[PDB]
């Protein structure tokens, strides 16, 4: 009977019965078997009504809870490995390589600073979420460079490469005790379905 | 555990603790001679002896291929290629190589009270047959190592018993 | 003694001593007991200083770590089950039903596309968080349809059903190398505590 | 041999070999040993390619998976404790103290309401993430008070203490079927690289 934890590799995710399972291969014991005979495994969810996909080639911990029976395995979580000469965590959190280089924008409040072994960094399927020790939170799109978040100093920046969209059915307020700056590279339109009021000290319209 | 990792034999007797390698023990010259059915011998004499032919009983437990996990190398194997696999924890190639070394018992004998018999001793054994035509028994090897010794004294007689074995 | 994992159901969350515990019932062994005699269980947190609430009726895995003693159970995580004819994951990630249908908005950069067994989908207490394989991130409010996130192509959209609020004590910059479009359905106000500058090529004020 | 789970305390995070490990001390068994002899432990990741930092002084569950060998421990997750007279969860989710008091802003759609044992609250390294039962999501910066999220009623608010930044290379649309309100405390600038159109019913420019 098999009682403890074991290291396995995910083989496939196409369940013929449809009960959201994945196929596994224990490293060392299930060696030499055809892929059509490997058993299907279930996983422990993190929350209620949440599903985290598995990709082929991942490393996991597998345990058999039903009286040590090898026909019904269970997946607990992901595993660390350093067989390739570097750990399998993103290089921003280890220091073994150069990671993501964001594009440079004029203005652009300072990007969050990243130090080794001190930040929460995740990178899967083209999305990167950063929560550093300074209190900064950022979500970025790797293929284009779209980012939402604030900085360790406490400044908001929402940067989009491509079109952006802000709308709200109802009252909208835009306030800035500073200067407020509006700039367009093409043509600007200000349309209203009623009255318009421009209230300032002095107004200048230049060429 | 140190003995297993180094591949040696341990026993603490007469004020010493002993670590002796198994590979060098196979090439050691004998020091005493024990003979049976020979009354003109210059050595000592065996009065009773037992022949054990069960070599599988002790080799059954050591017929495995060791494997272990190392964070920088992956999975590390050692041993034969046609044996079942068994997992351990220490991923040290030198420790893995010596995991399956031991001494195989072959013979038990009872002699007339020799107090120089201690474990680690190598003896030369010659056994003659007592019927038919005085043929030598080839099933007992020439050189053997002492594994266990028991000395016993009653109010009339002093006797010793020993267990002999061969390095795998 | 009980050593392995077991399947249980959450009964109640009102701890008489206040040490943040929950009441459990193991399926099969604790059958026939009154609810006032069931033991209180503790849970493994995911991070430091985080609390995930439990609702009555959930399925979990329970293990007893203190020498197999049944008086002090421990909750590990949620469990999968398909007793009702479909798995207990959201239907967008399985394909066994029709899920959330967002309202249609004019403009509205394309909603993230969802495929079966390839996306991270969570739905609890009226909040849905989606992280698809294309790199899109979206957070939505189920009862009204408020959403923040970007798209697999890399476009930002922040849509609110009801009032919206954007403010910042300090300098504010709004830039768009495209056209910049401002439109109101009621009355528009532009107020400043100083000078105002309108700098373009040509200006048109129409009816 | 050691087979079950055990309670330990994190000692250090500076791995001399660089394979992202942490040093642990089991409570009760490893008492009296110098800090230079304690073994280094690995952890189970939550997702693929994600790293969650550990700080000295945390409480965890530790298990030895390699044939019960104490030289190679494994960290499973965080643990609950109430040795100080109150549980180790944030006080907003328990009710044993007064928690975070956000600053008051004029306007400012209502802050999410928090009830005991009914909300997801996390607070680590100066960042607080709230997901309440009403369907509200909020991320806040503790040292300054910067916040992104919406409300249980479904209203968007992005508040920054300090500068803020909104930009997008491409077409930008700002729409509000309500009134749209723009207000500045200093000087306001409206610059365009082309034509400008003001289209309303009537226009008023006042002092």
């Amino acid at each position: 009977s098999l009682t403890g934890k074991y290291r396995a590799v995910v083989i496939s995710v196409d369940d013929p019965k449809g009960l959201m399972r994945t196929q596994i291969r224990v490293v060392g014991m299930m060696d030499g078997l055809p892929d059509a005979s490997l058993p299907w495994a279930e996983a422990i969810l993190s929350n209620a009504n949440t599903f985290s996909p598995f990709l082929p080639g991942d490393k996991v911990w597998v345990e058999f809870p039903y009286n040590g029976d090898s026909r019904w395995p269970l997946i607990i979580g992901y595993a660390q490995d350093a067989s390739g000469g570097a750990p399998n965590v993103p290089p921003e959190a280890s220091g073994q390589g150069e990671g993501y280089v964001p594009p440079e924008v004029e203005g652009a409040p300072a990007q969050p600073s990243t130090s080794a072994k001190k930040d929460f960094i995740s990178s899967r399927n083209g999305l990167m979420e950063i929560r550093t020790a300074g209190g900064a939170w950022a979500v970025t799109h790797l293929k284009s460079g779209t980012t939402i978040g604030f900085n360790e100093a406490g400044e908001l920046y929402a940067i989009s490469q491509g079109p952006a969209f802000i709308s709200s059915a109802g009252n909208l307020d835009i306030k800035s005790g500073a200067d407020v700056a509006l700039k367009a590279g093409g043509s600007m339109a200000i349309e209203a379905s009623g009255n318009l009021s421009i209230k300032a000290a002095q107004v200048s319209v230049d060429k | 555990e140190i003995a297993r990792d180094t591949g040696s034999m341990c026993w603490a007797s007469r004020g010493m603790i002993n670590f002796k390698s198994m590979e060098k023990m196979a090439n050691a010259a004998p020091s005493l001679t024990y003979e049976s059915a020979n009354p003109n011998t210059s050595g000592f004499t065996i009065s009773q002896f037992n022949i054990l032919n069960a070599d599988y009983e002790y080799q059954r437990r050591h017929n495995y291929r060791m494997a272990s996990y190392d964070m920088t190398k992956g999975v590390v194997y050692s041993g034969n290629q046609e044996d079942p696999i068994k997992f351990t924890s220490n991923p040290d190639p030198t420790a893995l190589a010596n995991y399956n070394k031991f001494i195989l018992p072959r013979l038990d004998m009872l002699v007339e009270g020799n107090a120089a018999l201690t474990p680690g001793t190598t003896l030369k054994i010659v056994v003659h047959n007592t019927a038919g035509d005085g043929e030598l028994d080839e099933s007992i090897p020439d050189k053997m190592i002492v594994m266990s010794v028991t000395h016993f004294e009653d109010r009339f007689r002093f006797v010793s018993r020993a267990q002999l074995g061969v390095v795998n």
